C-alpha cells in the first residue's frame, strides 16, 4: 500500500491506466535508446522530448470523471 | 628416552648460563600534558567585542 | 508483533547470536548465505549496538541474506531487524 | 491555570513507559504543544527528569529527541533560559560515557541554533575567566561545540579578541584551549580555516606565560593532527619559534613543543623534513636520558613518527638514532614498565620495517636468553611482529643460530603457559620454512620433554605447537619421530579435562592431515574404534576436534576399517546436526559428506529412508538433511529413483515425508537440479491433486525452490505446466497452503518472467466478486512491486473512450 502503483478491489480504470502511463513515461526517460528511437521518430531534440515527456506527466489521459 | 630429554635439557640450561657468566665478567617528577598545573614557578579587545554584543542584545530586548 | 523495521538502512551491519548463527533473517533457512546484512541507525545505538537482528542478545558474527532471497531481491527493503511492539 | 499545562505535558510520562505507537504520537502532539506550552514550564520539568540520577540510556536518547523537537519549534523564546540549560547540560561533555558525550553535544547544538551566538557568548563569557579549573575545561569543550554548529567565521572574531586579552592570561588560555577543542572536534573539516586558526592562536608560543606557552604548543599540535595529510603553507609562521623553543625550554614546555614538532614533521616534503629531523633528533637525543615517563611517551611517539617519513633514510637512522636508542630504552625497567611497554613495541616494528629486520632482530635476539622472563616476553612479542611484518630472508647462518638458540632456550624457560612464547615459536618456524632441517630434531625434542608430562597445561601448549607447526615439520622431508609424537598424542587420549583433550586432538589431526596415511606408524584401525566414543563428549571444541579427525580418516583412509563401523557412525552423526553451534553442524556436513562418498549411497540411503519413516519431527528434519547431503555428493540421480519408489506406499505421512525431502533437496543443490524436473513432474502432479492439504502445501513449496533453482537455465516448460496445476489453490482459505501457494507464485515469477504472471492476472483483477479481486490484486502487487519496469512492456493495449486518452501512442511509432 506504501508502494505507489499498486492497486486494490476498489482501484478503477482511470488509476490503472494513469499509473501504467506515468511509468512508462518514467521508463522511456531512462532508457537510453527509446529515446533515441523516438526523437528520431518525430524528428526532435532529445532534449526537447524529454522536456514533453516531463509537460505530459501532470495530467495523463485527461481530468478524472464527474 | 625421558632421560635422554631431561639430559639434553640440563646441558642446554648449563651452557646458558656458562656464557652468562663470561659476558657479566667482560662488563622523576610526575606531570601530566593533560593538565594546566606549572611545575612551581609562581583599552583592551575582549571588552571592546563584548562591549559591541551587549549592545546587539540590549538593542534586541 | 513480529514486524521488520523496514527503515532506511545505513552502513552498520547487522549481527547475530551464537543461537542464531547460521540462520537467514528474512526466511529463516540455513542454505548458502549470500549477502551481508545492513540496519538502520536507531537500531544501531547506544545499548543497541551489538546484539542479534533475530532474538535481540549479544552478536557473535555477521548476518547474511540467504541467496533465495537475494536472487528476489528481498534485501531491497529496509531494516530487517525484527521489533515488539 | 498553571499546573493545567503540567498535567497536560505528563506527556513525557506518556512517552517515558510507554507504547511506541503512543510514544510517537505523544512526541507528535507535544511539538505541535511546545510554542503554547512555553519554555518555561517545560524546562522546569524536564531537566529535572534529565538530572535524573538513574535514568537509562535509551530514555536518556528519547529525552534528547524531545529536546530536539521542542527546541526547533521554540526558536527566540528558549533565550532567558539558556544560562539555566548550560549548568545543567555543560557536564555531559567530561563524561567517561561516549553516548552520553554525543547527546550533550547533540543538545548544546540544538540550543546554539535555536538561540543566537550573541546570546550564547554573553552567557559564556563570564566563565571565561574563571579560576577553577573545572569550568573552564567545560566552557571550552561548549564553545567547540558552538563552533561546530554554527561555523567557525563565526566564531572566528571572538577568538581573535579572547585570545589577544591582556587583561588575564585565564581568558588567552581558555580561548586557546578552545581552538584546541575545535580541532579535536571537528576533524579534516578545519582545513579551509586552517590558516586563520594558525594566525589567531600562534603568538602564544612566545609568551611570557609558560602555560600559554604549553596550550598554544598543544594547539599546534592539534590542528596539524587534524589536517595531515594536507597543510603545510599554513604552518609556515610557527616552524621558527618552534624549533627555537625546543631549542630552549626544558620540561613540560619542552614535551609540548615536541609533540608539535612530530605532528608537523610528516607534513613536510623530503627536504624540509630530512633538514627538521635532523635538528629534532639532536634534540630528542639528549633527552633520551630524561628520568620522566610522560617524556619518554611523547619522545618514542616523536620518533615513530619522524622516522617514518620519505625525507628520513635508513643509512642517517641507523648511523645516528639506533645506537642510543637500543642503549637507553633497552633494559628490563622498559619490561615492568607497563606504560610504555607497547608504545616501546610499536615504535621498534615501525623502524625494523624501515631499516630493515636484520639489525633490530640482532640486537635484540642477543638478549633472547635473559634472568628476567619480562625483558624475554617482550624481545619475543618484538621478534614475532617483524617476522610476520616483514619476513625471514635477511636473516642468515649466525642470525638463524642465534634465533633458534633463543627460541629454545625461551621456550624450556617457562613458568606459566603463555600465548606470546607459542605464536613466537609458530612464526618463527613458519617464517623460516624450509630452512631449520637440524633445528627440526632439536625442536622436536624440546616439545616431546614439554608433551611428556608436567599438568597438560605445558601439554596443551606443546599439542598447539605441534597444531601449528607440522605442517613445516612434515614439509622438511622428516616423517619417523614425528609417529614417534603421533604415538605419545595417542597415548594421551584417555584426558580428564576437555581443553587439552582439544589440543590432544587438533594436534593429531594437524599430523594425520599432513603426513600421507602412507607409511605413516600408529595404524587407523587402532585410532578410529578408540576414536568413536569421544563423538559423544559434549565440549565443543572436543566434538568439532573428533568430528574433523572422523573426517579426515574417512576422506583418505576409508579403506581401513568396515562399512558397519563407518554406518554407525554416520547413525551417530545423524544426532548433531541439531547442535546449537554452527561449527559443530559445519564439521558433521562435511564428515557425513564424506562417509557418505565413502561407503556409497545404496545403503545409507535405505537406512535414511527407514529412518525417515519411524522418528519424531526433529530427527525425521535431520534425516531430511542427511538424504540432501547423501543426494549432492552422490548425484540425485543415485538418490531420486529410489525416493519416488517410496511415494508409491498407499499411506499417508509417508508420501508427505517424501515431498518435504524433495523439497530441501531441491533447496540445496540449486543449480544442479536442471537436469531432474523432468522426472518428479508427475509426482507433483500427482501431489498437487490431492485433496490432503500438506500434500499440495509442501508440493508448493517443492515448486518455489526448483523455480528460483533453475533460473537462466531454460526449464519454462515444465514450470509453465506445474504452473497450470498452482494456480487453482489461490482460492484457499487455510493459512499455510496460501502462504505456500504465495512462495511458489514469487518464485514462478522469477524463473518463469513477469509476462505470464500479469497474463494470469489479467481476468480477474477486475472481476465481480470481491474475493476474486482480493486475491487478484494481492497476487498482482507482489508481481508490481518486484520488476515494475518489465511491465511497461506486457501491459495490453486499452482503448479510448469519449472522456479520456488511453492508447500509448509513442509505441506504435514505426521507423
Ligand atoms: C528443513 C531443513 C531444516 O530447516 C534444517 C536446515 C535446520 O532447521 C534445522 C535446525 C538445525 C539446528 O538442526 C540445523 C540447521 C542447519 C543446518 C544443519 C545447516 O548447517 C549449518 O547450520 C552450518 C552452516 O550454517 C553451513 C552449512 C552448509 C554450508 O552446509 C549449508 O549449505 C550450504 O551452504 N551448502 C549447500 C549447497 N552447496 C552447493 C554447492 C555449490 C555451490 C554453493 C551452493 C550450492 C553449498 C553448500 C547448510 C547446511 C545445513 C542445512
Ligand atoms: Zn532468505
Ligand atoms: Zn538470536
Ligand atoms: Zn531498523
Amino acid at each position: 500500500s506504501k508502494y505507489i502503483g499498486t492497486g486494490h478491489a476498489d482501484t478503477t480504470k482511470w488509476e490503472w491506466l494513469v499509473n501504467q502511463h506515468r511509468d512508462s513515461y518514467c521508463s522511456y526517460m531512462g532508457h537510453f535508446d527509446l529515446l533515441n528511437y523516438f526523437a528520431i521518430a518525430e524528428n526532435e531534440s532529445k532534449a526537447r522530448v524529454r522536456f514533453n515527456l516531463m509537460e505530459k506527466m501532470l495530467q495523463p489521459c485527461g481530468p478524472p470523471a464527474d | 628416552d625421558q632421560n635422554k630429554l631431561e639430559e639434553e635439557m640440563r646441558k642446554r640450561k648449563e651452557r646458558v648460563e656458562k656464557w652468562r657468566e663470561e659476558q657479566r665478567k667482560k662488563a622523576g617528577k610526575k606531570w601530566s600534558l593533560e593538565d594546566d598545573d606549572d611545575d612551581e614557578d609562581d583599552l583592551d579587545p575582549l571588552d571592546a567585542y563584548m562591549e559591541e554584543v551587549k549592545e546587539e542584545v540590549k538593542k534586541f530586548n | 508483533d513480529l514486524i521488520f523495521c523496514r527503515k532506511q538502512a545505513g552502513v552498520a551491519i547487522g549481527r547475530l547470536c551464537e543461537k542464531c548463527d547460521g540462520k537467514c533473517v528474512i526466511c529463516d533457512s540455513y542454505v548458502r548465505p549470500c549477502t551481508l546484512v545492513r540496519i538502520c541507525d536507531e537500531c544501531n545505538y547506544g545499548s543497541y549496538q551489538g546484539r542479534c537482528v533475530i532474538c535481540g542478545g549479544p552478536g557473535v558474527s555477521d548476518a547474511y541474506y540467504c541467496k533465495e532471497c537475494t536472487i528476489q531481491e528481498k534485501d531491497r527493503d529496509g531494516c530487517p531487524k525484527i521489533v515488539n511492539l | 491555570e498553571e499546573q493545567k499545562e503540567r498535567k497536560i505535558m505528563k506527556l513525557l510520562l506518556k512517552i517515558k513507559n510507554g507504547t511506541p505507537p503512543m510514544r510517537k504520537a505523544a512526541l507528535r502532539q507535544i511539538t505541535d504543544k511546545a510554542r503554547e506550552f512555553g519554555a518555561g514550564p517545560l524546562f522546569n520539568q524536564i531537566l529535572p527528569l534529565l538530572m535524573s540520577p538513574t535514568l537509562e540510556d535509551q530514555e536518556r536518547h528519547l529525552l534528547v529527541k524531545v529536546i530536539d523537537r521542542i527546541l526547533y519549534k521554540l526558536d527566540d523564546l528558549v533565550r532567558p533560559y539558556v544560562h539555566k540549560i548550560l549548568v545543567v547540560i555543560e557536564p555531559l561533555l567530561i563524561d567517561e560515557d561516549y553516548y552520553a558525550r554525543v547527546e550533550g553535544r547533540e543538545i548544546i547544538s540544538n540550543l546554539a541554533k535555536a538561540a543566537g551566538l550573541a546570546t550564547m557568548i554573553s552567557t559564556m563569557r563570564p566563565d571565561i575567566d574563571n579560576m577553577d579549573e573545572y569550568v573552564r575545561n567545560t566552557t571550552a569543550r561548549a564553545f567547540a561545540v558552538v563552533a561546530s554548529a554554527l561555523g567557525i567565521p563565526s566564531l572566528l572574531p571572538f577568538l581573535k579578541a579572547v585570545c589577544k586579552s591582556k587583561k588575564s592570561w585565564q581568558a588567552r588560555h581558555t580561548g586557546i584551549k578552545i581552538v584546541q577543542q575545535i580541532a579535536i572536534l571537528m576533524g579534516c573539516a578545519i582545513l579551509p580555516h586552517l590558516r586563520s586558526l594558525v594566525e589567531i592562536i600562534e603568538h602564544g608560543l612566545v609568551d611570557e606565560q609558560q602555560k600559554v606557552r604549553t596550550i598554544s604548543a598543544l594547539a599546534i599540535a592539534a590542528l596539524a593532527e587534524a589536517a595531515t595529510p594536507y597543510g603545510i603553507e599554513s604552518f609556515d609562521s610557527v616552524l621558527k619559534p618552534l624549533w627555537k623553543g625546543i631549542r630552549q625550554h626544558r620540561g613540560k614546555g619542552l614535551a609540548a613543543f615536541l609533540k608539535a614538532i612530530g605532528y608537523l614533521i610528516p607534513l613536510m616534503d623530503a627536504e624540509y623534513a630530512n633538514y627538521y629531523t635532523r635538528e629534532v633528533m639532536l634534540i630528542l637525543i639528549r633527552e633520551f636520558q630524561s628520568p620522566d615517563e610522560e617524556m619518554k611517551k611523547i619522545v618514542l611517539k616523536v620518533v615513530k613518527q619522524c622516522c617514518g617519513t620519505d625525507g628520513v633514510e635508513a643509512n642517517y637512522i641507523k648511523t645516528e638514532i639506533l645506537p642510543p636508542f637500543f642503549k637507553h630504552f633497552w633494559q628490563h625497567r622498559m619490561a615492568l614498565d607497563r606504560r610504555n611497554y607497547r608504545q616501546l613495541v610499536d615504535t621498534t616494528v615501525e623502524l625494523a620495517n624501515k631499516v630493515g629486520a636484520a639489525e633490530i632482530i640482532s640486537r635484540i635476539v642477543d638478549d633472547l636468553k635473559d634472568e628476567a622472563e619480562q625483558y624475554r616476553k617482550m624481545v619475543m612479542e618484538t621478534i614475532e611482529k617483524i617476522m610476520g611484518n616483514l619476513g625471514a630472508a635477511d636473516i642468515d647462518h649466525k642470525l638463524e643460530e642465534q634465533l633458534i638458540d633463543g627460541i629454545l632456550y625461551a621456550f624450556q624457560e617457562q613458568t606459566t603457559e603463555d600465548s606470546v612464547m607459542l605464536n613466537g615459536f609458530g612464526t618463527v618456524v613458519n617464517a623460516l620454512g624450509k630452512r631449520v632441517k637440524p633445528y627440526l630434531p632439536q625442536i622436536c625434542g624440546t616439545v616431546l620433554w614439554r608433551l611428556n608430562n608436567k599438568s597438560a597445561k605445558v601439554r596443551q601448549q606443546a599439542a598447539d605447537l605441534i597444531s601449528r607447526t607440522a605442517v613445516v615439520m612434515k614439509t622438511c622431508q622428516e616423517e619417523k619421530l614425528m609417529g614417534h609424537l603421533g604415538v605419545v598424542l595417542y597415548e594421551y587420549l584417555g584426558e580428564e579435562y576437555p581443553e587439552v583433550l582439544g589440543s590432544i586432538l587438533g594436534a593429531l589431526k594437524a599430523i594425520v592431515n599432513v603426513i600421507g596415511m602412507h607409511k605413516m606408524t600408529p595404524p587407523i584401525k587402532d585410532l578410529l574404534p578408540r576414536l568413536t566414543p569421544i563423538l559423544k563428549n559434549r565440549h565443543e571444541k572436543v566434538q568439532e576436534n573428533c568430528i574433523d579427525l572422523v573426517g579426515r580418516i574417512a576422506d583418505r583412509g576409508a579403506e581401513y576399517v568396515s562399512a558397519r563401523e563407518w554406518m554407525r557412525i554416520c547413525f551417530e552423526l545423524l544426532e548433531l546436526l541439531k547442535a546449537h553451534k554452527k561449527a559443530i553442524r559445519r564439521a558433521t556436513v562435511n564428515t557425513f559428506g564424506y562417509i557418505a562418498k565413502a561407503i556409497g549411497p545404496h545403503d545409507v540411503l535405505a537406512t535414511l529412508l527407514n529412518n525417515l519413516k519411524v522418528q519424531e519431527r526433529q530427527n525425521r528434519v535431520c534425516t531430511t538433511v542427511a538424504i540432501a547431503i547423501v543426494a549432492e555428493t552422490c548425484s540425485p540421480f543415485t538418490v531420486l529413483p529410489a525416493l519416488m519408489n517410496e511415494y508409491r506406499v498407499p499411506e499417508l505421512n509417508v508420501q508427505n515425508g517424501v515431498l518435504k525431502s524433495l523439497s530441501f533437496l531441491f533447496e540445496y543443490i540449486g543449480e544442479m537440479g536442471k537436469d531432474y524436473i523432468y522426472a518428479v513432474t508427475p509426482l507433483l502432479e500427482d501431489a498437487l491433486m490431492d485433496r490432503d492439504l500438506v500434500h499440495r502445501q509442501t508440493a508448493s513449496a517443492v515448486v518455489q525452490h526448483m523455480s528460483l533453482g533453475v533460473y537462466g537455465f531454460g526449464c519454462e516448460d515444465s514450470l509453465n505446466h506445474l504452473l497450470n496445476y498452482v494456480w487453482p489453490n489461490v482460492f484457499e482459505t487455510s493459512p499455510h497452503v496460501i502462504q505456500a501457494v504465495m512462495g511458489a507464485l514469487e518464485g514462478l515469477r522469477v524463473a518463469i518472467g513477469p509476462c505470464r504472471m500479469l497474463q494470469y492476472c489479467l481476468q480477474g483483477l477486475f472481476h465481480p466478486a470481491r474475493k476474486v479481486r482480493d486475491v487478484y490484486w494481492k497476487i498482482y502487487n507482489s508481481i508490481y512491486i518486484g520488476s515494475q519496469d518489465a511491465l511497461i512492456a506486457h501491459y495490453p493495449r486499452i482503448y479510448n473512450d469519449d472522456k479520456n486518452t488511453y492508447i500509448r501512442y509513442e509505441l506504435d511509432y514505426i521507423l
